[PDB]
């Protein structure tokens, strides 16, 4: 049980970190890049609204 | 002599992510357009539930769903014109999940029996229960037509084999009930959110966990990925939401605000991934904005506790179920 | 002091119009509320508008104005559907009353004795019931006095005035008023029993660790429509059994007494969390 | 198109109709949860009168109870979902006062205090039995152990004025010492929404169905009275 606990986070520590500029970065450009179909932000016009 | 190790490792290990904050994720999105407000209205309401419902599934078609209630019932509905399509009933009474299979061929179940059962669509009866869990259901999800991810109170998430009814692999370490679960895009990676506060990563053919993250204060209710698949949020019981990221492996934002006391019990996104959909148990539901962390709409249509939502792979309506025994498809 | 009057009588159309409507509208527009119980209470509230909609007004203006003015045919229709609309609300408290007796008494068949169907079904018999008593019998001059100054009033047509024989007055106030009274006094007897059986049950297992509501409840629901119709069905009987006895003015005022209560009806069974919460949202 | 259109709507009706049949029984049979301290004889008293379910049938009212052992730990996250049940059945070994195992009647209240102070059952009755009466009976004329020793309260004790016992008034004062420790908890915490019916139960008793049967009928009769606002 020690021995074992002791062994993860040894292999958890040994991992390659990015910036978190980066990370943030990544993430506005794909919301950017994929605003444009998303129906829940621009409402869709009642002919192409299956619910409506 | 072990115990020194530990505590010296998990030192090194925050040390290093000290030092990867250049900045936060709201500093940089403050040029950025605010959304707005966001007004959404009821569409269509499902009745035919004598009893408070647990969980939902939509369809890969975003047009069928599937529900699950305490009386004992398994209803697949038609979400465009109302209608039921079956009505499969269960031998316990008890269900906490349920799911849909990516080719609408199968359905699975499962509650406090231990037992997670599927049932064949296109032939309704049972075709298979698995069986080996110690503790009750608390998810299932369908990685294939032949193969299924549950999570169990017993602390341990399994990896099934329908055509034999054998575990392929065992993922161990949580220290409490594992509550949720939730799959990766492509179907290699999946994270779960437990008791003991804590969020895992863990890989599916391999069978190991890989990063741990620790945050949250209390139970750990919700999860659910990113569209990205870069990032994921979770939803605990002391009114919170975060976003972690897994190239940083740390927290990136927080939303909450000083009016809300209450849990939370589910978290979705949205198709572009702007929007964060979480319910509550103030029975309403919230819109949250997931760049720049502010409230941008209500959904307060329902008179019980809100215990399931769900958003269709299209993106074009949201379905949020609660315990007053009914269905609402929000557009 | 006719100016006078007829400010206090618009006072009574606007209070009875409100409160009413606003249960219906509180009943239909939310889902919480539809319950078997509140069938009852809807039929209730649809009674007493009608009457506060179709008898104050023009009853007040015909008190004020002393004429008549709208022919015998009107007369004669506002007559019977005040007959209806007087006797199709007293025998909705008796159903209430028996509603509780039921689920009170037998509580564990109470969820298999009452359904929609048997509900509906019961609303139904009621107004079919007090539509017989009013309609049927006055449009075909079963109703009718003899004597000479009765006469004189049918043979004028600007005057509307109230004459009928012995055998209508009390068979009417028998079926109006005289069966329920005696049901609701039986079934609140016994309701009162069992609640004072159980106070007593939970004083002796917890007395040493530990009926003023259910006395002030009954009570209230007893006193006000006793107190709002007694009086005029005791009347009615006693203006046809001797004639120089009662006065025309007394009897008019005591039938307006009577017609007061359609305006309490919402003071006393929808004061309830629920229905609060739902006056709060509209 | 138009052919396919009848064809849903013809399935609807069809199940609309069974889910008709089904709510006539849901809402005509009563649920009971059954739990236990741990060694309270609780097998006992199912079998003389994941999850393990019965059936059975007292004056033509159908009454079903639920007992769970597949899951053991200190925390209930499973108890939120047993708060439409009509009663809750609570079984504790009343003669263990001296049995460490910290004893086992401190672990019975404090596990009877969590279950009444819950968000989600903060509307549920408890039918209480206080099980073990011959063996409390022998190991209090025994005179080895006292109860004074485990639970120093019982220095300063007297059998209430109201009391009937059937005997010697040692086991009559140590049973209402023990009743008396849970309807303290009882009574504090409520506020009336809720009560708790404590009974003394044996290895021979053949009337608990009867007693579930009268305290079923008992809380039905006060909801509605409650409700009403006659009480
Ligand atoms: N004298 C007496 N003995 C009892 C009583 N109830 C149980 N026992 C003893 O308990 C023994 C069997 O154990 P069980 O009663 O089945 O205990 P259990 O069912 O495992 O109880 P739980 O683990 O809490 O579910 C019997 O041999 C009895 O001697 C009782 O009411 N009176
Ligand atoms: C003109 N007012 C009428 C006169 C007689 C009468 C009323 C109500 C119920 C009855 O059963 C009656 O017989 C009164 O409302």
């Amino acid at each position: 049980q020690a021995r074992k606990l002791v062994e993860q986070l040894k292999m958890e520590a040994n991992i390659d970190r990015i910036k978190v500029s980066k990370a943030a970065a990544d993430l506005m450009a794909y919301c950017e890049a994929h605003a444009k179909e998303d129906p829940l932000l621009t409402p869709v016009p009642a002919s192409e609204n299956p619910f409506r | 002599q072990l115990r020194q190790e530990a505590e010296q490792l998990k030192n090194q290990i925050r040390d290093a992510r000290k030092a990867c904050a250049d900045a936060t994720l709201s500093q940089i999105t403050n040029n950025i357009d605010p959304v707005g407000r966001i007004q959404m209205r009821t569409r269509r309401t499902l009745r035919g539930h004598l009893a408070k419902i647990y969980a939902m599934h939509w369809g890969t078609d975003s047009r069928l769903l599937v529900s699950a209630s305490q009386d004992g019932k398994l209803i697949i509905w038609d979400s465009y014109t109302t209608n039921k399509v079956h009505a499969i009933p269960l031998r316990s009474s008890w269900v906490m999940t349920c799911a849909y299979a990516p080719s609408g061929n199968y359905v699975a179940c499962g509650g406090l029996d231990n037992i997670c059962s599927i049932y064949n669509l296109k032939t309704v009866r049972v075709s298979r229960e698995l069986a080996g869990h110690t503790g009750y259901l608390s998810c299932c999800r369908f990685l294939d037509d032949n193969q299924i991810v549950t999570s169990s109170g017993d602390t341990t998430c399994a990896l099934w084999d329908i055509e034999t009814g054998q575990q392929t692999t065992t993922f161990t370490g949580h220290t409490g009930d594992v509550m949720s679960l939730s799959l990766a895009p492509d179907t290699r990676l999946f994270v779960s959110g437990a008791c003991d506060a804590s969020a895992k990563l863990w890989d599916v053919r391999e069978g190991m966990c890989r990063q741990t993250f620790t945050g949250h204060e209390s139970d750990i209710n919700a999860i659910c990925f990113f569209p990205n698949g870069n990032a994921f949020a979770t939803g605990s019981d002391d009114a919170t939401c975060r976003l972690f990221d897994l190239r940083a492996d740390q927290e990136l934002m927080t939303y909450s605000h000083d009016n809300i006391i209450c849990g939370i019990t589910s978290v979705s996104f949205s198709k572009s991934g702007r929007l964060l959909l979480a319910g509550y148990d103030d029975f309403n539901c919230n819109v949250w904005d997931a760049l720049k962390a502010d409230r941008a709409g209500v959904l307060a249509g329902h008179d019980n506790r809100v215990s399931c939502l769900g958003v269709t792979d299209d993106g074009m309506a949201v379905a949020t179920g609660s315990w007053d025994s009914f269905l609402k498809i929000w557009n | 002091w006719v100016v006078g009057m007829g400010i206090v009588m618009s006072l009574i159309v606007l209070a009875i119009v409100f409160g009413n409507v606003l249960v219906i509208t509180a009943i239909a527009k939310f889902e919480r509320l539809q319950t078997v119980t509140n069938y009852f209470i809807t039929s209730l509230a649809c009674a007493d508008l009608v009457m506060g909609l179709a008898v104050v007004p023009f009853g007040a203006a015909h008190i004020l104005t002393k004429t008549w003015t709208f022919g015998n045919f009107w007369c004669e229709f506002w007559t019977s559907i005040d007959v209806l609309c007087v006797t199709a609300s007293i025998e909705t408290l008796c159903v209430i009353a028996v509603d509780r007796y039921f689920a009170i008494t037998s509580p564990f068949k109470y969820q298999s004795l009452l359904t929609k169907n048997k509900a509906r079904v019961i609303i139904l018999m009621v107004w079919i019931v007090s539509g017989l008593t009013s309609f049927l019998p006055i449009q075909m001059h079963w109703y009718r006095a003899t004597h000479q100054e009765a006469i004189n009033c049918y043979a004028e047509e600007t005057c509307c005035d109230f004459f009928t024989n012995q055998a209508y007055a009390i068979a009417s106030s028998i079926v109006s008023f005289y069966v329920p009274l005696v049901i609701m006094v039986f079934v609140y007897s016994r309701v009162f029993q069992e609640a004072k059986r159980q106070l007593q049950k939970i004083d002796k297992s917890e007395g040493r660790f530990h009926e003023h509501k259910a006395l002030k409840t009954l009570g209230i629901i007893m006193g006000t429509f006793t107190l709002c119709w007694l009086p005029f069905f005791i009347v009615n009987i006693v203006h046809v059994i001797q004639d120089n006895l009662i006065r025309k003015e007394v009897y008019i005022l005591l039938n307006w007494i009577g017609y007061v209560n359609s305006g309490f009806n919402p003071l006393i069974y929808c004061r309830s969390p629920d229905f609060r919460i739902a006056f709060q949202e509209l | 198109q138009r052919n396919e259109e009848k064809a849903q709507r013809e399935a609807n009706k069809k199940i609309e109709k069974q889910l008709q049949k089904d709510k006539q029984v849901y809402r005509a049979t009563h649920r009971l949860l059954l739990l236990g301290a741990g060694e309270s004889g609780k097998s006992t008293i199912v079998k003389q009168m994941g999850i393990f379910e019965t059936k059975f049938q007292v004056d033509k009212v159908n009454f079903h109870m639920f007992d769970v052992g597949g899951q053991r730990d200190e925390r209930r996250k499973w108890i939120q979902c047993f708060n439409d049940v009509t009663a809750i059945i609570f079984v504790v070994a009343s003669s263990s006062y001296n049995m460490v195992i910290t004893n086992r009647l401190q672990e019975a209240l404090n596990l009877f205090k969590s279950i009444w102070n819950n968000r989600w059952l903060r509307t549920i009755s408890v039918i209480l039995f206080l099980n073990k009466q011959d063996l409390l009976a022998e190991k209090v004329l025994a005179g080895k152990s006292k109860i004074e020793d485990y639970f120093p309260e019982f220095a300063r004790y007297t059998t209430p004025e109201d009391a009937t016992p059937e005997e010697d008034p040692r086991v009559t004062r140590a049973k209402y010492f023990i009743r008396d420790e849970f309807l303290r908890i009882s009574t504090a915490s409520g506020d009336g929404r809720h009560y708790c019916y404590p009974h003394f139960t044996c290895a021979v008793d053949t009337e608990n169905i009867r007693r579930v049967f009268n305290d079923c009928r008992d809380i039905i009769q006060r909801m509605h009275l409650r409700q009403y606002e006659l009480l």
